[PDB]
């Protein structure tokens, strides 16, 4: 019986002209909601009797009825990568347990980040300072970047990449206003990593920094690190700069209060190669017989992600000649071809 | 598109194209102001060459005042043979 | 707007279109910079393609000014186009 | 109390029926849009996005002079009346301004800058401290000062200590964000900055190393860059063509004030100029003794023995070296820091900052 | 069902907001909340499904195929490619490359997964197009009996919040269900030219299609049975979030020298 009246519901139901999806601008105080809505213009609608508006919040995505204009439902939230480009990335995936050869920063990178996030009592009893900010400098792509998602994933927070010129608008303030913004962004999800993204390259990422805004960008980073010990004397938000060059940086910009330390990246040795080698083959089916003090020994002049470029290309010979399993043969090889790519200019 | 179509339509024609420069640049400072639909644009005409329309009883002929930003393909043949100069 | 310069021309002659100004769009680059400056370069030769258009005749006249010349051109010449130069 | 009594018995029964015929008009749908002027008829013409433009007569909630033109504004669904005053939406432009209310310094947190510290105090804080004392006098103190040395050894400082104590709102202005690269956009972004800075007085504006969208030139506008000329000369004219008392004051900065135009300078706004000293033997004592404060240590640390081996170490340094012997500490676990710790510390700043060339000497 | 009736508007199903309820994406742009119909369900239903509405009530009557090509922005699908690899030689290095990179996922996806190492999953071809490059794309196409189907880029540039954005939805569904399938994209340049050097015009308009893109692309090639090959005309103004390895594995260069 109950099935034949929900039918027959249904039939009454389906004759609405239906809702409009908007964006609330913000709530206030007055039981309305200013709200951008997407169909048409921009509307103040005042909210259902059914809730507050202190049981709302900005930047929800709403339905709003088109004939009584209230809010029917909330949504979700506006997710937090946006602008030209920006990534944020939640549960970083890497671990020093994914890169190996990390023997020398392992002591170095926990206590520069990790002890004053992780312990904030400990600087304070002391009355040492928390560092403003870290700059890594060592040859490119390497496991740089890497590094810094690793220490993001332990200390357990989102690795922010803000790419410097994207935060590039030709457009009045707007822009100006986009990097006011990200730092809003950052305070609120306390703590975080800001990863200065485009002052390095990783091969793959376009822009090593230039004479245009990356290192202007990155002179604005440093001012918001003073006024936080400043009026709210209250600071979670670390930055973490890499760099392969020089001449981004100026003497003041490495004087102690803008950047405090300096921590050199690994320079690639034959024992650091082969513990990557081996951590990376711990995941794929390759022969026993093989000996990665060898394979470590035909490569001088390569970096962590020449290891990886390897052991895929090692794996396309295998696949074409219809195996599964691969072999010191293919990895000879492989690591052969990647060597002349080196040769070259 | 319509005009190429049209050409193939009521074959022999010309399709004179003044300033191919305005719509097949190549930039110089890599902007997209409204450069974007300059890319829009030569894109179209590539495709048009590249695919399976058919030119050969359709005639196009560029015109531009200088060449320096007309890109390496189309002076590969069956975009541009023929480059005639004034002397 | 210029092609419509030139249609209401024909329709009030006798007519002096008066055109202040002649540097303003008067640059147009020589390299690969006349990309951006595109809006300039093809104006003022819709002007000139429109004056070779038709010979013969004196329905509109185009007078042209400039505050100080830094321009002229090869492409101005010829006596349907910019037949005149009074200094 | 007895007072509220009185006014509750007749205004409730105004007020409700005031709410109400207000209401009948504010109902929904009505869509907000932006006044664009107000035509001198008492009429107002008002840009709808949905594209009607009416010229309408006020509703009351707001007064004609409660609005001027460009604000947003709640407007009637058929004929677009104002019905009320809205605040504006999908997203204000604002340009990268950072809010500091009462920057937690002072001057004894720095102290041995004794004779900068007079300077920027008469100059910047006691107008701030005298409001009604800057209108009834009316004759201008100084507007501005210019302190120039090296950031955050006191140039950072001396400004965030002078805003504790006036209890203004301190604004940092990143000069290099104003170095945009577009036409039109700098000076558009430098006025923005200046029309927020009088709307918000008491604020001491701090604009941090002006050398970006500086660059003197030999000519007042060059063939080079537009852009860095464009800045320039909206900032010499937004100092020489608006003129303050004591409600806005202006800190500028920069490392070398000899890069700055001469009349970018113009005394009779900035009739300050505020330089840097180096510490002498019982300076470094001073602010030596401050920062140890807020350690704890070791009793067999000697203050008089490490500031003697340091000679010419400037703030800066000292600061750097206290975080530096702590360092080692924290790696032996341990909350005390030796004698030992500072020794290595002193040694190490000394030695990097202490480069020579041989250019001393003479 | 019988109620609602022809003729009617279409739309893309954007989401289930829970039983008998959606949002749904309007194809002239306009996104709305609906009621869908109780003799169609989550499962009979998905993400970027193209579904019938009603024009002036808007609930979800019938479920269509996705099949409907823009034509006046210009989105081809192409039956029979008819130039095979014998059309351009000496191109051995780049040949080998190609074959490894677009073919052998499609064929042979087990064997990745078995050994236990990523497969390639996005390519760029960089350098001048149609120099031999179109054809060597086409050939593989035709040969591995996949559909070719050609996007233009440059094309979702179109200047409002309407037809772009949702031309990006269709053609990546389009071409997993009809997997086997190439989709050669043509200059993504286009809608992927932003800032890098703070000298880079106008780029709000595009960065919307840019994020769709990013979307429908890492939410297939994860059974590889339909491949994404982008090309340009120079590769310094893509974005990085295009070429991140997971996404763009292989890079191919037409070789010089």
């Amino acid at each position: 019986n109950d099935k034949v009246r929900f039918i027959k519901d249904e039939l009454r139901l389906l004759q609405e002209p239906g809702s409009y999806v908007g964006e609330v601008i913000k709530i206030v105080s007055d039981k309305k909601v200013l709200v951008k809505v997407q169909p048409e213009g921009k509307y103040i609608v005042d909210v259902a009797k059914d809730i507050n508006v202190k049981d709302l919040k900005a930047s929800q995505r709403v339905c709003l009825r088109s004939d009584s204009y209230m809010l029917h439902k909330v949504l979700e939230n506006k997710a937090d990568p946006l602008v030209s480009l920006m990534m944020v990335e939640k549960v970083p995936d890497s671990t020093y347990d994914m890169v190996g050869g990390l023997t020398k920063q392992i002591k170095e990178i926990k206590e520069v980040i990790e002890l004053p996030v992780k312990h904030p009592e400990l600087f304070e009893s002391l009355g040492i300072a928390q560092p403003k900010g870290v700059i890594l400098y060592g040859p490119p792509g390497t496991g740089k970047t890497l590094l810094a998602r690793a220490v993001a994933h332990h200390t357990d927070c989102k690795f922010i990449r803000v790419s410097g010129a994207e935060l590039v608008q030709k457009y009045i303030g707007e822009g100006s206003r986009m990097v006011r913004e990200l730092f809003v962004m950052a305070r609120e999800h306390a703590p975080s990593i800001i990863f200065m993204d485009e002052i390095d390259s990783i091969g793959s990422t376009r822009v090593e920094g230039s004479g245009g805004g990356d290192s202007e960008v990155q002179r604005t980073m440093l001012e918001l690190l003073n006024q936080l010990d400043g009026f709210e004397t209250s600071k979670n938000i670390k930055i973490i700069m890499a760099t392969n060059r020089l001449d981004i940086l100026d003497p003041a910009l490495l004087r102690p209060g803008r950047i405090d330390r300096k921590i050199e990246f690994p320079p690639p040795s034959v024992a650091a190669r082969a513990e990557i080698l081996r951590i990376h083959s711990r995941k794929m089916n390759l022969t026993r017989g093989i000996n990665l003090r060898k394979v470590a020994e035909k490569m001088n002049g390569c970096s962590g992600a020449d290891v990886k470029g390897v052991c895929t290309e090692a794996g396309m010979y295998a696949l074409r000649e219809r195996r599964i399993h691969v072999t010191q043969e293919d990895f000879e090889l492989a690591v052969g071809k990647v060597m002349n790519k080196n040769q070259e200019t | 598109r319509e005009m190429f179509a049209y050409a193939k339509e009521h074959e022999p024609c010309i399709i004179f194209m003044d300033e191919v420069d305005a719509i097949g640049g190549r930039r110089f400072s890599e902007g997209t102001s409204a450069d974007r639909e300059i890319q829009r644009t030569l894109m179209e005409l590539l495709t048009q060459m590249d695919g399976f329309d058919n030119l050969g009883q359709t005639k196009i002929i560029m015109a531009t005042n200088r060449p320096d930003t007309l890109d390496p393909a189309l002076l590969r043949p069956g975009r541009l043979d023929r480059k005639v100069e004034i002397p | 707007l210029v092609r419509d310069a030139f249609a209401l021309a024909k329709e009030k002659a006798p007519t002096i279109i008066f055109i202040d100004e002649l540097d303003a769009i008067g640059t147009k680059r020589f390299d690969s910079e006349k990309s951006g400056d595109r809006e300039v370069q093809r104006t003022m030769l819709e002007l000139l393609n429109q004056l070779d258009g038709f010979s013969s005749d004196d329905r509109v006249k185009v007078l042209a000014a400039t505050n100080r010349v830094d321009v002229l051109d090869p492409a101005l010449l010829r006596s349907g186009r910019l037949d005149r130069k009074i200094e | 109390f007895v007072s509220n009594s009185e006014i509750l018995k007749p205004f409730e029964k105004k007020q409700e029926e005031e709410k109400k015929q207000l209401e009948e008009i504010r109902g929904n749908p009505l869509s907000i849009g932006t006044l664009e002027e107000i035509i001198d008829d008492d009429h107002a013409i008002v840009t709808s996005p949905t594209m009607p433009d009416y010229y309408v007569s006020i509703l009351s909630f707001v007064d004609k002079e409660l609005l001027e033109p460009g604000c947003s504004v709640l407007l009637h669904h058929k004929t677009m009346s104002i019905v009320g005053v809205l605040q504006d939406d999908a997203d204000p432009m604002v340009s990268v301004m950072k809010m500091d209310k009462s920057p937690t310094e002072s001057y004894s947190d720095i102290g041995g800058l004794e004779s900068q510290i007079q300077e920027i105090k008469e100059s910047v804080e006691l107008p701030l401290t005298h409001p009604e004392l800057y209108e009834e006098m009316g004759i201008k103190p100084p507007k501005g000062v210019i302190l120039y040395g090296a950031p955050g050894t006191g140039k950072t400082l001396l400004a965030k200590a002078v805003a504790n104590q006036t209890s203004a709102t301190f604004l940092r202005i990143v000069g290099s964000e104003l170095i945009q690269k577009y036409l039109g956009d700098g000076p558009r972004l430098c006025r923005q900055i200046f029309k927020v800075a009088g709307e918000n007085a008491p604020s001491i504006v701090f604009i941090d190393e002006i050398d970006a969208i500086g660059t003197k030139r030999y000519d007042s506008n060059s063939g080079g860059e537009r852009e860095i000329q464009r800045t320039m000369l909206e900032l010499l004219n937004q100092l020489d063509g608006f003129d303050d008392r004591g409600d806005v004051k202006v800190i500028m900065a920069t490392n070398k004030i000899e890069t700055l135009d001469p009349a970018l300078i113009r005394p009779g706004r900035i009739d300050r100029k505020i330089l840097f000293e180096n510490p002498d033997l019982s300076t470094k004592k001073k602010i030596l003794g401050i920062h140890t404060s807020k350690m704890n240590l070791s009793e067999d640390v000697n203050l008089e023995t490490l500031v003697t081996t340091k000679d010419d170490l400037s703030g800066a340094d000292i600061q750097a070296m206290c975080t530096e012997a702590g360092l080692l500490a924290l790696r032996e676990r341990r909350m005390q820091v030796t004698a030992e710790d500072f020794k290595q510390a002193k040694e190490r700043v000394m030695k990097n900052k202490v480069e020579e060339n041989l250019e001393g000497l003479y | 069902k019988r109620i609602q009736s022809v003729p009617l508007v279409i739309g893309q199903f954007l989401e289930p907001i829970d039983q008998n309820t959606g949002i749904v994406s309007s194809t002239t742009g306009m996104s709305y909340v609906v009621r869908i119909l109780s003799t169609l369900d989550r499962e009979l239903l998905k993400p970027s499904m193209s579904v019938a509405l009603h024009r002036h009530s808007n609930a979800l009557v019938d479920i269509l195929p996705p099949d409907s090509d823009s034509s006046i922005s210009v989105m081809g699908e192409n039956e029979k490619p008819d130039v095979t690899y014998a059309d351009v030689g000496g191109l051995d290095m780049q040949k080998q490359e190609i074959r490894e990179a677009v073919e052998l996922p499609l064929v042979q996806a087990d064997l990745y997964e078995q050994i236990g190492i990523d497969p390639p999953r996005g390519v760029l071809l960089y350098g001048p197009p149609g120099t031999g490059k179109t054809m060597l794309v086409k050939a593989v196409a035709n040969s591995t009996k996949a559909a070719f189907i050609r996007v233009n880029g440059s094309e979702f540039v179109h200047k409002y919040l309407g037809e772009g954005p949702r031309m990006v939805r269709d053609v990546f569904r389009l071409a997993r269900e009809n997997a086997p399938s190439i989709i050669f994209i043509d200059e993504v340049d286009s809608i992927a030219t932003k800032r890098f050097d703070a000298q880079t015009g106008s780029d709000r308009e595009v960065q919307r299609i840019l994020i769709e893109l990013l979307t429908q692309m890492d939410g297939f090639d994860q059974s590889t049975n339909v491949k994404v090959i982008m090309a340009t005309n120079r590769a310094d103004t893509l974005d990085p979030a295009l070429l991140r390895p997971g996404r763009l594995d292989r890079k191919i260069e037409f070789p010089s020298l």
